[PDB]
């Protein structure tokens, strides 16, 4: 007679460890792909360095946002689990 | 007379130096010109039409450089006999002269002759500058592209009947003593397979080779269109010179 | 007028230089 | 330092030592230091070439017909025609700038840029 | 023996951990590659910067989109669990 | 136990894997052909109009399988096959 | 009392899960790929526009292939279970 | 007291559709590449258009294969399960 | 009771599994990036089109060789499952 | 009858496994992707070399913080596991 | 009465063939960027092949060397498995 | 009843395995695009080779650390396996 709350627990963290992984994936991807625009857009034109962060953050943001928005989910994946009894 | 033809004489020599510095200035610009469009064409396909012969050619584009000033002893009667040789080896062949004229003694040796002339460009063979140049070659390399979709005496699609060759018949300033007139063929260029020897290290061509290619070969063109008009201004002066010489003389 | 026809060798053409083996 | 070398058709116009170039190609802005790649490109109809030397107020050159070449030693600029900043005359550059001909609003926004109103 | 709704629930957190997990992966390679073509663009040709915002966000809205698409199929799997008895 | 439970919760298991999936591909799909829209632009200014066209084609495709996906998903969890 | 069909069955399911992520992957991911390559090629001149839509169709036909048929099987493990006793 | 063909069957299904999915993951981001290259050389060399089909051919030809290959041991798993009792 | 060989041969199953869909992933995303470089090449320098099937076949035969090990190594965990009972 | 901490355990080591396999997928590409990109930049513009390294660093900085995130709460997960009872 | 050697042999093989799978897809697909990378150059520049492979080899020389040491770990997990009972 | 132990040194092995799984993709994905670099840019310019060694092997450094960490945790996984009881 196993306890539901431990099947419950150990899904969570399957779960969230999924969420982290996928997020962790996205975020380095995306974030290398937006220094890779950044690095070839200066050395293009040293110059360019000033007005090219605006952009470049940006992107970060919307990058690093799903990786943190699920950051979020993992935690209460992890710490308030749904329909834990 | 005398007077007049001596102060001529002076005149001429002065001007003769400058050509030839106007010649001297314009030199590093062409060498520099044709190193880059020796690299386009060693990284780009060699196949642009100003670059590929037109099969069974039928009309023959030629540019006349003359003098406007007759005081040339026999400068104009040079360069116009080499342009009717010109003219002789074009019929053997088989293409039509489509006659282009600077200058306007040529064009009287031609209004003369009856022979019609497509476009004349005068008052500047004294003194050319680059954008006389690049208004003839712009006018010579539109004429030359009309008449890739010409047949027998058919406009084609174009609505403007072109020319399948361009050949310059300008005076070269050989030296001070020697300016002889010769005939030149600016187009179809030829392609002249140099031994590669440079190759360690490869250009960059942005966007790309051909495109940089396709616009630097009417850039070259132009170059050396205006390269001849200096050089026709130089001999013209040179023979100008000699001229006035022998009026002061037989005065 | 019937002027001599040039020779094809006297007539210079322009030409673009490519480093390149001879086809 | 890098030696730049702008010359036109008719003449050399200008020549000397200088730490930074900075053009508009059709590809895109660039900027070249001392020892960049093997280059060559084409200017932007209303190109301007910016030179930063060293000790010096940078030069800010009009170029019509441009073409860049950069090379193991020499940055050169072909160019049809080319003006610098102090001989520029803002007043012909606006009245050109956006005229009926594309050469030559071209050439009164490349006048206008060098000067510096873009 | 086990709760039907233990093992019901382990399921849904794991399935949600793969929708977000796959979510996030897409959301942030997406963006990063759109934001990689935004920062380039700019480099290259500052002046479009305010022109090239338009096909930017129109790229990211899609991005988004399946994203917090997901998201939303995520909280159906948890919160109100799919076949749960 | 249940064998209800063990099917619910392998189309759960499944529903996340076809959606995930079908995310993963929207996302990186969308993301590539906004690359190529946007650089276009940047490019040629102009060509914005004409290129619209090919770009809703390959979201069109693209999305179309994110969708598709959806179509199953919601299969595999609201009427589950061999739900018995 | 476990029943053998239930345990084939949440077998089938999550393989089914995986042959449509997988092939939703590909299908995507390939679709976005031929498609830059389609927007970029109009975009360096539109009169290849008519052409080149043989080859690209060419590619989504080979892509989308790999993606239907990988459907197809996902219904024999779904509907026609294999081996479901 | 399992029936063991069902783990075993439950096992051969999970493990084919992980089959299909990478072959289908691989299928399609390799034909779309390929088809990338072969659309990009079309656009900027029409003449190109006969040229470009044999290494093409040659690389989808490497990719199916794989796909394919991987399909066959699908049934295998699927069908002919190995170690099956 | 479960059977112990069923437990193991269904971990065995999943493994193969696993295995055949990296080194399809693998396999087939390697295959498309070498063609596509192959097609550029042939598509920028016709002449080279015997010229680049030294370094193709280089490529391909890194990549084609991971895949066929794993393909061995496949072959080991279904057909002689090391650590049965 | 098992343990429930054990499978509570069990899960959270497999989710840490997932967090870390994420992270580290994520990291690897991302880096590489921004080194290509140093690499690149360095080749062509030698002499801006300095300049390169402050938004390589940045982005490094970005990913390899994602990365340690990751980390940290993998670290959690098998050391001070949530929901262990 | 579940046999814990079944049980650790089955998540062994899973592990192993988890190893096996990441380390195809990450040879695979470096092998693939990096032979890219060499035929590109050997198009562009033919007299360049031999001092090509001296970086090429380096890189292959890393991709394949993670490869093969994902290859001794599975190995170890299989033939040798750590925690055995 | 069945050991506790025996279902953590699964999990732990599953981990490992994920752990590994992932090191590898990123390392070998990462260094494929370093060296992608790396051989483009000696393509160019043979004599960049003795300078492009220097952000090569600082890309390389940040890829192979995100790797051997992986390797080193993984060891921490399946030989001292954390809430082993």
């Amino acid at each position: 007679d196993l306890d539901p709350n431990a099947i419950i627990t150990a899904g969570a963290l399957i779960g969230g460890g999924l969420i982290m992984g996928g997020g962790a994936i996205g975020a380095g991807i995306g974030d290398g792909i937006a220094g890779n625009a950044l690095i070839s857009g200066i050395a293009r034109q040293p110059e360019a360095q000033g007005r090219l962060f605006t952009p470049f953050f940006i992107t970060v943001g919307l990058v690093e946002a799903a990786y943190f928005i699920n950051l979020a989910f993992m935690a209460l994946f992890v710490f308030a689990t749904p329909g834990l009894q | 007379i005398k007077k007049i033809t001596k102060a001529q004489e002076l005149i001429a020599t002065s001007r003769i130096a400058k050509a030839q510095a106007r010649v001297e200035a314009a030199r590093p610009y062409a060498a520099e010109i044709t190193n880059m469009l020796t690299e386009l064409a060693g990284a780009s396909a060699l196949d642009h039409p100003l670059l590929v012969e037109r099969k069974q050619p039928k009309r023959a584009g030629v540019l006349v450089v003359s003098s406007d000033r007759g005081l040339c002893g026999a400068y104009n009667a040079n360069v116009l006999r080499r342009a009717e040789e010109l003219f002789s080896l074009l019929r053997d062949e088989g293409k039509d002269p489509v006659l282009y004229v600077v200058g306007r003694k040529a064009l009287g040796y031609f209004s003369f002759r009856q022979r019609t002339v497509v476009e004349s460009w005068t008052g500047f063979s004294e003194r050319p500058t680059y954008e006389n140049a690049r208004e003839i070659a712009d006018t010579l390399v539109n004429a030359f592209m009309a008449g890739a979709d010409d047949e027998g005496d058919d406009a084609g699609a174009d609505g403007i009947l072109g020319v399948d060759e361009l050949h310059i018949v300008f005076t070269e300033f050989r030296s001070m003593l020697s300016q002889t007139a010769v005939a030149r063929r600016a187009a179809p260029m030829e392609v002249e397979y140099v031994g590669e020897v440079g190759p360690r290290t490869l250009y960059s061509f942005e966007p790309d080779p051909e495109t940089l290619f396709d616009a630097l070969l009417p850039r070259y063109i132009a170059t050396r269109v205006y390269a001849a008009l200096l050089e026709a201004a130089a001999s013209e002066s040179a023979s100008r010179r000699r001229a006035m010489k022998s009026a002061t003389d037989n005065a | 007028e019937n002027a001599e026809a040039l020779d094809p060798e006297d007539l210079e053409k322009e030409s673009v230089k490519v480093r390149k083996p001879a086809p | 330092d890098l030696n730049v070398e702008i010359v036109a058709v008719e003449r050399e116009l200008w020549s000397g030592p200088a730490t930074f170039v900075f053009t508009r190609t059709t590809a895109g802005e660039i900027g070249i230091l001392p020892r960049h790649i093997p280059l060559v490109a084409q200017l932007v109809d209303d190109a301007m070439v910016r030179v930063e030397r060293e000790g010096e107020d940078d030069l800010r050159i009009a170029v019509d017909g441009g073409f860049l070449s950069v090379t193991e030693e020499t940055v050169r600029i072909l160019v049809e025609n080319a003006q610098f900043e102090s001989e520029i005359d803002a007043d012909a550059a606006k009245e050109d700038a956006a005229s009926d001909d594309e050469r030559t609003a071209a050439w009164g926004r490349a006048r206008l840029r060098a000067l510096g109103q873009i």
